[PDB]
RNA sequence: CAAGCUUGAGUCUCGUAGAGGGGGGUAGAAUUCCAGGUGUAGCGGUGAAAUGCGUAGAGAUCUGGAGGAAUACCGGUGGCGAAGGCGGCCCCCUGGACGAAGACUGACGCUCAGGUGCGAAAGCGUGGGGAGCAAACAGGAUUAGAUACCCUGGUAGUCCACGCCGUAAACGAUGUCGACUUGGAGGUUGUGCCGGCGUGGCUUCCGGAGCUAACGCGUUAAGUCGACCGCCUGGGGA
RNA sequence: AUGUUGAUAU
C-alpha cells in the first residue's frame, strides 16, 4: 500500500 | 582386522559355540561390526544369525542390563 | 519346484529317451505338472503375487511351446493335449 | 524326511522328568521311521536374561530325522508342556552327529 | 457365506443371507426336541413385562448339552444343525457308547471331528475341560460360572472368553463385554470360539424379516402422548427432556447394576 | 556401560573410564537419534550423503598428499 | 535380439576402425562373405577368412592407411524395418562415386558401378566411403 | 514351401547366496496404561513462557500385571525383487537369479497398439484393533495479525482381515531386446587351477575415445548400430 | 524464537 513505495 | 571364519574354512557359525561368539559381541551384548573385526560379509551375516539364536535360547544376553 | 523323482517320471513318459529333458511333450509335460501342482499352493495363498508371477511365466512358457508344436507336428501336438488333458 | 535340530530347556524343578521326556520324544520320532543323530543333556545352566522369573533351566539338544507331522506334533507337546521353558526347533542341511561345543 | 441379495423388489434389495452350505437340510433329532411356545413377553399375571415380543415363527427346542459332562467318551460330530432358539449353529455329535447329544458348534468344527470331555482331554477346538486343565492365555466359550452347573458365558455366534490369569482356586477371564471376571478354576470350558461368526453380518433387510423373529414394533417415546411416556407430548416435534424409560430412570449412561454379592468376582468392570 | 569402581581407584579415574564406556556403547548419539521420528526417506538420504562424503574424502584425500602447495 | 547381421558386421567394421583394431572377427554368413570380397575388391578392407565348420568365423583384416582408417563410414542403408530396392538409372553415387554403394543384383552382390555396368538394379545393403 | 543345423531361446542334473513372496508361531528392549510399595514438592515444557500434570501425593524409584506397534546392534553407495517394494528369530508353502560339468529340444525368438495383471502413501467400504505417533480439532504461546512454525493435549488415520482406489519428483526425471567399442580402483556372490593365478553373475566410484547446448554420459553409455513399442511439436488457457 | 514491505515508465 499507501495508495501506492521506496520513498 | 583378518577373518577367522574363513582361516578356520568354516561352515556354520553354530550358535551353539558361545565362547567363539562372544569374541564377536561387546561388553553391551552388541554384535561387532565386521568393519572392526574384520570379517568376511558372508560370515557376518551367519554369526549374526548364530548371535540372535543364542539370544534366544539365552546362551548370550540382548543386553548388559537384564 | 518339482521333485528329482517326480521330475524323472516325466522325462520317461514323455521323452523319446531317459535323457531326452529338451523334447517340447517333456518340457510342456514338466510345465503342467508344476502348474498343476502350485494350484493347491494358490488356493491356500491368494495374495502370493510374487510366486504367481511365477506360475504365469510357466503357463506362458507351455503357451509358446504348445503353439510351437503345433505348427511343427499337429498330429504330436494333437496327442500331447490329450495325455495332459489341456483344452489347447 | 527332513533334519531338525531341536533345542528345548527345562523348568529347574522339572529337571528329574528329564530323562522320561527324552525317551519319549524319541519314541515319537523312532516311532515314525525315525532316527535320532544326536541327544545331549547339557543339564542345568545359568540363563543369559530371567526366564519366567527363573535364573537356570535344564537344556536338551536331540538332532533327528523324522517327518515333518511328527516334528509339529513335537511342537505341540512343548507347546502345551509347562516343564517346557522354552524351545527351538530348526532345519539343518544334513544330519549331524558331532558332538556340539557344550560337551 | 455372506450373500447380498439382488434388488428385484424394495423389500430385498437390502437383505444381506448368511448361507451355510453346511448345515443339515433334513429334520433335527426329534429324541432332543421338545416344544417351547411362545410367551408374548407376557409374564404368569398375563401383563406385558417385555415390550416388542410376539409372532414369529413356530420353534421347537433343542436340548442342547451345555454341562459337557459324558467325560472319557469319545464322540464324533455327525452333522451341523440349523438352530432357531439361538445365534450359534449346534452339532448333533454321537458318542461311542451310542448316545447322541446336541452341543454347541464351535468355530471350525464339521463332520466326523471328534471331540472329548474331561480332565485328561486333548486342547483342540470342540473339547470340554475344567479352567485348571487348560492353558492360560486360551481363547474358551460355554464356560461355567459354578462347577457343575453348565456353560453360561460365551454362548452366543463368534464368542469367546480369553483365559488371561490363573491364581490358586480362580481364573481371571476376559468377557467378550470387555469386563475382567474371577470364576472358580474347577469350572469347565470348551476350546476355541463358537461359530457362525458371520451371524452380525446379516442385514434384515424389512420389516417383516423383524416380525418373523418373534420381534413386534417399538413406539418412539417422543411419539406418546404425556399420559404414555415421559418423553410425549409438544406442538410437533418437542423434546426438553432428560432421556429416560417409560417408567422415568435416565436412560443414557445412569448405571443400573446393584449386586454386592457378585461384585467380589469382578476383575474390572468393562467400561 | 557399567564401571565397576575397582579397590584402589581414584574416583576421577573412574568416572572418565565410564565417560569412555558411555561414548564407546554410543548411548548419547542413540538417544539423540531417537528424539525425533526421521522418514525413511531422510534415514535413506543422510546414510547416501555420508556414503559419498566419505568417499569424495578418501579420493581427495590422496589428490592432497601428492601435490605441493608451495 | 539379433535381427540385422549385416548392420552387425558393418558396425564390427566402423567400431573396429575407430578402436584401431587390427581385425574383426563375427560369425560367418554367406551373405557376409558375399560383402566382404566387395569390400576386398575395392579395397577397403585388407583380407578376410572363414574358418569352422559348425560355427564359421569370418575374419576381416582391417586396413590404416596414413594412420587414418581407411573406411571413413559405413552405412546400412536397407535395413529389416525397411527395405531400399532401386532400379539400374536410380542407383546411388557415394561420395560422388569415390565411395561405393554395395548391391546385391540377381547376379550376385557387387558395386553401384558394377551394378549399371551389368544393367541391373537391386537391394542396396549399405554405402562406403 | 520342404529338409537340415546349433551359435539365439528353452529343458534336465548338482550346488550357491539372498530383508524375493504367502501363511503361522515366538523372543527381547522400550513407550503407555493399571495396581501396589518407598518418598515429597514439584514435574513437564520453551528462545523465554504458559496451557498441562501435581499435596486428592505427581515427577523420581522399585515390584507385579495388561496391551499394541515396531524390530537397536549386525547394517555395508550390502543383498533380493518386474516395478511398487522387502530388515528380529523359528517353522511351513512358494517364485526367481547365478555358477560348474555335460546331456537334451532345434529358431521354439525379440517387441508389442488394444487387452490383462501387479502397483508407495494418502483415501474409501465392512468387521476387528488401538501402545506410540498424529491430519482435523481445542487450549497455551509468538505476532501488527498467526486460521502457521513452537508448546500441551488430541480424533480420523497409521495396525489386522477382506474388498476397492490406480495415483507419486511411481526418478537413473534415462522403454525393452541384441551386437560391438581403450582403462583404473573397489563391493558382493559363484567357480577353476595351484597366498597367487584365472574365469562367470550382479553392483559402487572415477575416467579415455566418442558423444553432448552445456552440464555431463562414458562397456550397467547419453558411444557405435539393429528390431519393435511409448511419447513430443512455443508459453499460457489445460 | 519470531521479525512484513519497497508505485509506473526509463
Ligand atoms: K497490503
Ligand atoms: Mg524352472
Ligand atoms: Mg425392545
Ligand atoms: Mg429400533
Ligand atoms: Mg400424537
Ligand atoms: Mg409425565
Ligand atoms: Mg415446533
Ligand atoms: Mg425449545
Ligand atoms: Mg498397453
Ligand atoms: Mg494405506
Ligand atoms: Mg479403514
Ligand atoms: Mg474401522
Ligand atoms: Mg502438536
Ligand atoms: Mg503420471
Ligand atoms: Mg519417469
Ligand atoms: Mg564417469
Ligand atoms: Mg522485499
Amino acid at each position: 500500500x499507501x495508495a501506492x513505495x521506496a520513498g | 582386522k583378518f577373518c577367522r571364519f574363513t582361516a578356520e574354512g568354516v561352515q556354520e557359525i553354530d550358535y551353539k559355540d558361545i565362547a567363539t561368539l562372544k569374541n564377536y559381541i561387546t561388553e553391551s551384548g552388541k554384535i561387532v561390526p565386521s568393519r572392526i573385526t574384520g570379517t568376511r560379509a558372508k560370515y557376518q551375516r551367519q554369526l549374526a544369525r548364530a548371535i540372535k539364536r543364542a539370544r534366544y535360547l539365552s546362551l548370550l544376553p540382548y543386553t548388559d542390563r537384564h | 519346484s518339482l521333485s528329482t523323482e517326480a521330475t524323472a517320471k516325466i522325462v520317461s513318459e514323455f521323452g523319446r529317451d531317459a535323457n531326452d529333458t529338451g523334447s517340447t511333450e517333456v518340457q510342456v509335460a514338466l510345465l503342467t505338472a508344476q502348474i498343476n501342482h502350485l494350484q493347491g499352493h494358490f488356493a491356500e495363498h491368494k495374495k502370493d503375487h510374487h510366486s504367481r508371477r511365477g506360475l504365469l511365466r510357466m503357463v506362458s512358457q507351455r503357451r509358446k511351446l504348445l503353439d510351437y508344436l503345433k505348427r511343427k507336428d499337429v498330429a504330436r501336438y494333437t496327442q500331447l493335449i490329450e495325455r495332459l488333458g489341456l483344452r489347447r | 524326511m527332513r533334519h531338525y535340530e531341536i533345542v528345548f530347556m527345562v523348568h529347574p524343578d522339572q529337571s528329574e522328568q528329564v530323562p522320561g521326556m527324552i525317551e519319549r520324544y524319541t519314541a515319537a520320532i523312532t516311532g515314525a521311521e525315525g532316527k535320532i543323530h544326536r541327544l545331549e543333556d547339557w543339564g542345568r545352566r545359568q540363563l543369559a536374561y530371567p526366564i519366567n522369573k527363573l535364573h537356570k533351566a535344564h537344556y536338551v539338544l536331540m538332532n533327528v530325522e523324522a517327518p515333518q507331522e511328527v516334528i509339529d506334533e513335537l511342537e505341540t507337546t512343548f507347546r502345551f508342556n509347562d516343564a517346557v521353558i522354552r524351545s527351538m526347533v530348526m532345519r539343518t542341511k544334513h544330519a549331524v552327529t558331532e558332538a556340539s561345543p557344550m560337551v | 457365506a455372506v450373500v447380498k441379495c439382488k434388488p428385484t423388489s424394495p423389500g430385498r434389495r437390502h437383505v444381506v443371507k448368511v448361507v451355510n452350505p453346511e448345515l443339515h437340510k433334513g429334520k433335527p433329532f426329534a429324541p432332543l426336541l421338545e416344544k417351547n411356545s411362545k410367551s408374548g413377553g407376557r409374564n404368569n399375571n398375563g401383563r406385558i413385562t417385555t415390550r416388542h415380543i410376539g409372532g414369529g415363527h413356530k420353534q421347537a427346542y433343542r436340548i442342547v448339552d451345555f454341562k459337557r459332562n459324558k467325560d472319557g467318551i469319545p464322540a464324533v460330530v455327525e452333522r451341523l444343525e440349523y438352530d432357531p432358539n439361538r445365534s450359534a449353529n449346534i452339532a448333533l455329535v454321537l458318542y461311542k457308547d451310542g448316545e447322541r447329544r446336541y452341543i454347541l458348534a464351535p468355530k471350525g468344527l464339521k463332520a466326523g471331528d471328534q471331540i472329548q470331555s474331561g480332565v485328561d482331554a486333548a486342547i483342540k477346538p470342540g473339547n470340554t475341560l475344567p479352567m485348571r486343565n487348560i492353558p492360560v492365555g486360551s481363547t474358551v466359550h460355554n464356560v461355567e460360572m459354578k462347577p457343575g452347573k453348565g456353560g453360561q458365558l460365551a454362548r452366543s455366534a463368534g464368542t469367546y472368553v480369553q483365559i488371561v490369569a490363573r491364581d490358586g482356586a480362580y481364573v481371571t477371564l476376559r468377557l467378550r463385554s470387555g469386563e475382567m471376571r474371577k470364576v472358580e478354576a474347577d469350572c469347565r470350558a470348551t476350546l476355541g470360539e463358537v461359530g457362525n461368526a458371520e451371524h452380525m453380518l446379516r442385514v434384515l433387510g424389512k420389516a417383516g424379516a423383524a416380525r418373523w423373529r418373534g420381534v413386534r414394533p417399538t413406539v418412539r417415546g417422543t411419539a406418546m402422548n404425556p399420559v404414555d411416556h415421559p418423553h410425549g407430548g409438544g406442538e410437533g416435534r418437542n423434546f426438553g427432556k432428560h432421556p429416560v424409560t417409560p417408567w422415568g430412570v435416565q436412560t443414557k449412561g445412569k448405571k443400573t447394576r446393584s449386586n454386592k454379592r457378585t461384585d467380589k468376582f469382578i476383575v474390572r468392570r468393562r467400561s | 556401560p557399567v564401571i565397576k569402581v575397582r579397590e584402589n581407584e581414584p574416583f576421577d579415574v573412574a568416572l572418565r573410564r565410564f565417560k569412555r564406556s558411555c561414548e564407546k556403547a554410543g548411548v548419547l548419539a542413540e538417544v539423540r537419534r531417537r528424539e525425533f521420528y526421521e522418514k525413511p526417506t531422510t534415514e535413506r538420504k543422510r546414510a547416501k550423503a555420508s556414503a559419498v562424503k566419505r568417499h569424495a574424502k578418501k579420493l581427495a584425500r590422496e589428490n592432497a598428499r601428492r601435490t605441493r602447495l608451495y | 535380439s539379433m535381427q540385422d547381421p549385416i548392420a552387425d558386421m558393418l558396425t564390427r567394421i566402423r567400431n573396429g576402425q575407430a578402436a584401431n583394431k587390427a581385425a574383426v572377427t563375427m560369425p560367418s554368413s554367406k551373405l557376409k562373405v558375399a560383402i566382404a570380397n566387395v569390400l576386398k575388391e575395392e579395397g577397403f578392407i585388407e583380407d578376410f577368412k572363414v574358418e569352422g565348420d559348425t560355427k564359421p568365423e569370418l575374419e576381416l583384416t582391417l586396413k590404416y592407411f596414413q594412420g587414418k582408417a581407411v573406411v571413413e563410414s559405413i552405412q546400412r542403408v536397407s535395413r529389416p524395418g525397411l527395405r531400399i530396392y532401386k532400379r539400374k538409372d536410380e542407383l546411388p553415387k557415394v561420395m560422388a562415386g569415390l565411395g561405393i554403394a554395395v548391391v546385391s543384383t540377381s547376379k550376385g552382390v557387387m558395386t553401384d558401378r558394377a551394378a549399371r555396368q551389368a544393367g541391373l538394379g537391386g537391394e542396396i545393403i549399405c554405402y562406403v566411403a
